RNA sequence: GUGGAAGUCUGUUAGAGUUGGUGUCCUACAAUACCCUCUCGUGAUCUAUGUGUAGGGGUGAAAGGCCCAUCGAGUCCGGCA
RNA sequence: GCGAAAGCCAAGGCCUGUCGGGAGCAACCAACGUUAGGGAAUUCGGCAAGUUAGUCCCGUACCUUCGGAAGAAGGGAUGCC
RNA sequence: GGUCUUAAGGUAGCGUAGUACCUUGCCGCAUCAGUAGCGGCUUGCAUGAAUGGAUUAACCAGAGCUUCACUGUCCCAACGUUGGGCCCGGUGAACUGUACAUUCCAGUGCGGAGUCUGGAGACACCCAGGGGGAAGCGAAGACCCUAUGGA
RNA sequence: CGAGUGGCUUGCUACCUCGAUGUCGGUUCCCUCCAUCCUGCCCGUGCAGAAGCGGGCAAGGGUGAGGUUGUUCGCCUAUUAAAGGAGGUCGUGAGCUGGGUUUAGACCGUCGUGAGACAGGUCGGCUGCUAUCUACUGGGUGUGUAGGUGUCUGACAAGAACGACCGUAUAGUACGAGAGGAACUACGGUUGGUGGCCACUGGUGUACCGGUUGUUCGAGAGAGCACGUGCCGGGUAGCCACGCCACACGGGGUAAGAGCUGAACGCAUCUAAGCUCGAAACCCACUUGGAAAAGAGACACCGCCGAGGUCCCGCGUACAAGACGCGGUCGAUAGACUCGGGGUGUGCGCGUCGAGGUAACGAGACGUUAAGCCCACGAGCACUAACAGACCAA
């Protein structure tokens, strides 16, 4: 994919249950897989910022419970660096669910968004509150 | 830039930026404010602090 | 099924021991292009900064914006060419032919070498020549040395004596440049050789770290789950299979680590100065105060602070040299805080 | 409210036991030990001293368990070279 | 302090759970401390470690042999002057 | 089959069971995914009434499973503390030893060789290490058969 | 139907070990094979494109993570360029583990008159050793080459030092009715591996500073113990990774292959002679090691009564011994002092305030006070200590 312009250090892994950032009727999410990422023996997967994940919708609507859907990375723990050498941190570890083109399946998304998203997804951010 | 806790300017290539659950942008110039923060301190009271000063 | 992995660590940097000389020893050379000149020189180095830049790559979509780098300060006073070697072509490799030497000898070259009394300059500049006639002539390197005494951090004052090749336009005038750059006193500085923006090869022997365990010298791994707790934390499950009924050499094992010589590729040179312009606040740690001809590294550099690491034009750049980056702040903010 | 029953609870009180660590030890400190962990802990409780049961015999809330580091038949000497 | 509990201190006892000297004292091991983000992916198994904790007030499900389940769970308080 | 063996011919329950070969039985719950667990079903290879059947509150260092919480169990390791470890003084054993012995790759041999054959390699001595090999050391194999053996 | 190769499976055989060659599975760590899953270069196609299908060369590199099961096997998920297979005593227990097989205890079913059995199932059930030789990893002492200092050379040896993917432009282009949809080339990034480093972020930091519970030194002041810090908050240096830097291209020779010229065979033919091209593979390149390379090297200088080295003294850019490196008054090597830079976070005392109380007394608040305390760093500074001196050497 293209570059995201700042430097990630991974902070989930395959299994890690994280919050769904949309009025898509999903609440909490759980990572699965990270899209055109393999490891090494032993390594637990590692998922990132702006990585596009794969997950299982943990809890929420008895419609989108269970539901194996795809995902972005919005926002995490972990601190990202950026060009000028600062780092950046958030409060809690998020993702929106995605769709095949990479639109996003819900209408609004909560909470803010780090700046870096926009240049890998604009749709997702062409739709976003706060941009930090 | 000046740091949002203590307000003692920051060294450019040096520094976190914290985003809260709100949104808002608090830029710390080091991990001892960051943890001053984290135990309920406001920098006001706070005597080395150049807010307090 | 036992899963794939490759092996733990690199078999291209032994067999693991300490260096013979804690001076490093380049073992290739630039190649002959532009004009006669000497390839490489050296400093001490001091320790760890940023320095912010302007994206200088055109091909960086974030082309003329701020950016902090990190930049590992060296001293690089000028040093001392000494005398000019000139090796021959035998069926047998290279091997020296002669030298021609100076008068000049800094105040304290004697603490290292047994410096000459009575030499003939003349003779053996003409021997040389004379084996170019016969077309025998293999390339021609300089003696260097430095002034560790320039050096106030650095506690030495011996010299840290060593050769440096030139090569330039046709090998007649290289042996000429060679021959004057050495009549007068030999002295030179990094200008004469790099420029700001380039790229050259930085070689130097390793922080040293003693006698390590192969976790931490092979990066193998500790026991996990049960394991750890049965009296094994740190070493490997075993030497080898039954037949070949020995241990390999291939096989990570307990040793010496660090003060190996390593000449790491590609380093990029920011700014070459002189002054206090890099210097930081209270002092380089475990250095002390930098004031004088220095040059500033991009990334991390072999040795710890205050050992000899040299300096030769990349032989294998990647990249095109972009001049003279932008240099906007250099920090000096303390290393203690 | 009083009363203070109980093969009752909690419990490194004292004392008794011995679940996991498959730790430490494994030419030991020790021919069964150390540490943490764990169980009972007024009763079919624990304990000292005295005293009774002897070898195809005792004793056994029974595991062929125990009867002096000796048990699907103790130990000593003899039959025996 | 509920306490023959912890912990700290007397009285009394001891420096004889009886070889010592030196190295910021490496690898390795044994007891153990702390580890960002993640949180059982480790593993036959959460083995090991950890988490909870004392007292008071509010409050308490299924089921039940009506004894219990129950300290269920869940919620708040706690210092000093 | 719509009586024959042998006296009767499985009733209440319970049921893929610590009993079910087939077996990972089928359906469901649960999970991204569940030879697991639970519920239902059940012709039960080869369940069943004091050889006790079923049901069940309470108790349990008893066996399997799930969730919240928790964490260096793991991702993936780091740094630290204490006792050793290492160098010096003092004290001072045991195991084990046909002989020779600096080996390595092949070959060959009672078919698993440092010692044969052919090559390769190898200056001697020493310190530290984790144990690849000596079919390493320890125990006249408990497994198997043999003995006109034992209990 | 016919010919074969390998030695993963299974079976047969009874040569080898019963004065013992520790089981299965797993783990860890190492070399290998090719019968190639991916990656590189090819061929054919029922090859428009894209996507596939079949074959060829090719072992550089990769070939991962999880759910049930002791499982191997295998079944399932989501990722993936692909998640290939096999050998090394079915590699590895003087490495781990001990879940299964297969001791002794017990239950169920089946069989049995019974003791008791089972190629049925289930619960519980132990992992000894101080390495002599060899082997390899690292480290030293001698001898040989036959005085010393410094700089070299390079027989040879090691490397995967790099592998792969996504994206942008080329392009909505070639091709195609349409749908759909390439490439050469140029860029940017991620991932795995690799080597090094600590400005930055993070960890540690029982150096350090502060808060506070219990108790003891009468109170106060200041301290000890609470496991090798009581607990809690903060944390420098350093060491680190979760932090940061660096890791080609290109030549040369070839395979599968595409061709040229070309005869045997007037023709034709890529081959027979000859020539052009062509793989992630091979050789160089590039990194590391390397005068003990017995052909035991080369240069330069100093010296053979004297060059140089050892012990010694102060210390480390080095360090388990040994070794290595620097300094020694012609000095900043270490300590002290002082600044500089940092860590805490406002000291004792006293003044005021202080809910209250007749008073005694009074937790605490403010000021004094960016104070008090503290430093594994830097600088200045010969104040102290680097003094005395001994030894070897052609
Ligand atoms: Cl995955
Ligand atoms: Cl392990
Ligand atoms: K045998
Ligand atoms: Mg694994
Ligand atoms: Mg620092
Ligand atoms: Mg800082
Ligand atoms: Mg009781
Ligand atoms: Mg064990
Ligand atoms: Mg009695
Ligand atoms: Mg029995
Ligand atoms: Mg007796
Ligand atoms: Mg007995
Ligand atoms: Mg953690
Ligand atoms: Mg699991
Ligand atoms: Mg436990
Ligand atoms: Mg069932
Ligand atoms: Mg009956
Ligand atoms: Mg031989
Ligand atoms: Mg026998
Ligand atoms: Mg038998
Ligand atoms: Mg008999
Ligand atoms: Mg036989
Ligand atoms: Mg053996
Ligand atoms: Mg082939
Ligand atoms: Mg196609
Ligand atoms: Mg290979
Ligand atoms: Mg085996
Ligand atoms: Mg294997
Ligand atoms: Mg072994
Ligand atoms: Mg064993
Ligand atoms: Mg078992
Ligand atoms: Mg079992
Ligand atoms: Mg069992
Ligand atoms: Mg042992
Ligand atoms: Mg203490
Ligand atoms: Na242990
Ligand atoms: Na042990
Ligand atoms: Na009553
Ligand atoms: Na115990
Ligand atoms: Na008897
Ligand atoms: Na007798
Ligand atoms: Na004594
Ligand atoms: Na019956
Ligand atoms: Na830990
Ligand atoms: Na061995
Ligand atoms: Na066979
Ligand atoms: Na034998
Ligand atoms: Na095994
Ligand atoms: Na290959
Ligand atoms: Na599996
Ligand atoms: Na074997
Ligand atoms: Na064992
Ligand atoms: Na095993
Ligand atoms: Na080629
Ligand atoms: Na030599």
């Amino acid at each position: 994919m293209e570059a995201l312009g700042a430097d990630v250090t991974q902070g989930l892994e395959k299994g890690s249950l994280i919050t769904c950032a949309d009025n898509t009727g999903a609440r909490e999410l759980k990572v699965i897989s990270v899209h055109g990422y393999s490891g090494t023996k032993n390594r637990l997967p590692k998922a990132g910022l702006g990585d596009k994940i794969t997950v299982s919708v943990t809890k929420g609507t008895p419609e989108m419970r269970r539901q194996v859907l795809e995902a972005v990375v919005v926002r995490q723990r972990k601190p990202i660096r950026r060009p000028d050498g600062t780092r950046v941190k958030f409060e809690d570890n998020a993702a929106v669910i995605v769709d095949e083109n990479e639109d996003p399946r819900g209408t609004e998304l909560k909470g803010p968004i780090a700046r870096e998203v926009a240049q890998r997804f604009g749709s997702v951010a062409s739709a976003a509150t706060m941009i930090v | 830039r000046e740091c949002d806790y203590c307000g003692t300017d920051i060294e450019p290539g040096t520094g976190t930026m914290f985003v809260h659950k709100d949104g808002a942008t608090t830029h710390f110039c080091s991990s001892k404010c960051e943890n001053n923060a984290d135990l309920g301190r406001e920098a006001r009271n706070l005597e080395w602090t150049d807010t307090a000063r | 099924p036992q899963p794939s992995r490759p092996r733990k660590g690199s078999l291209g940097f032994g067999p693991r021991k300490r260096s013979t000389s804690e001076t490093p020893r380049f073992n290739s050379w630039p190649s002959d292009d532009g004009q006669p000149g000497v390839q490489g020189f050296a400093g001490y180095k001091a320790g760890m900064t940023h320095v912010v830049l302007v994206n200088d790559e055109p091909n960086s979509p974030r082309e003329g914006m701020e950016e902090t780098v990190p930049v590992t300060v060296i001293e690089t006073p000028p040093m001392r060419a000494v005398a000019l070697r000139a090796y021959e072509d035998t069926p047998y490799g290279q091997r020296p032919l002669t030298e021609v030497w100076t008068d000049e000898f800094h105040s304290e070259l004697d603490r290292t070498l047994d410096v000459p009394e009575d030499h003939d300059p003349d003779a053996a500049e003409e021997q040389i020549r004379d084996a170019h006639e016969a077309g025998d002539l293999g390339d021609l390197r300089l003696i260097t040395h430095t002034v560790p005494d320039a050096v106030p951090s650095v506690p030495k004052k011996k010299p840290d004596v060593m050769e440096t090749r030139v090569g330039g336009g046709s090998v007649s005038d290289r042996l000429d440049h060679a021959l004057d750059i050495v009549e007068d006193g030999g002295e030179h500085a990094m200008n004469d050789i790099f420029r700001a923006g380039e790229y050259a090869d930085v070689a130097g022997v390793t922080k040293g770290k003693g006698t390590q365990g192969p976790v931490k010298r092979w990066g193998v791994q500790k026991r996990k789950g049960k394991h750890a707790r049965q009296g094994w934390r740190r070493r490997i499950g075993n030497l080898g299979p039954w037949n070949p009924s020995r241990v390999r050499s291939t096989v990570p094992q307990q040793g010496q680590t660090g003060y190996h010589q390593r000449t790491e590729l590609n380093k990029r040179l920011i700014d070459i100065g002189e002054g206090d312009e890099p210097t930081v606040d209270g002092g380089f740690v475990n250095y002390g105060e930098v004031d004088g001809p220095y040059t500033l590294v991009k990334g991390s550099v072999p040795g710890p602070d205050k050992r000899l690491v040299r300096f030769r034009p990349a032989v294998r750049p990647n990249d095109q040299p972009r001049l003279d980056p932008e240099v906007r702040y250099v920090s000096n903010e303390s290393n203690q805080g």
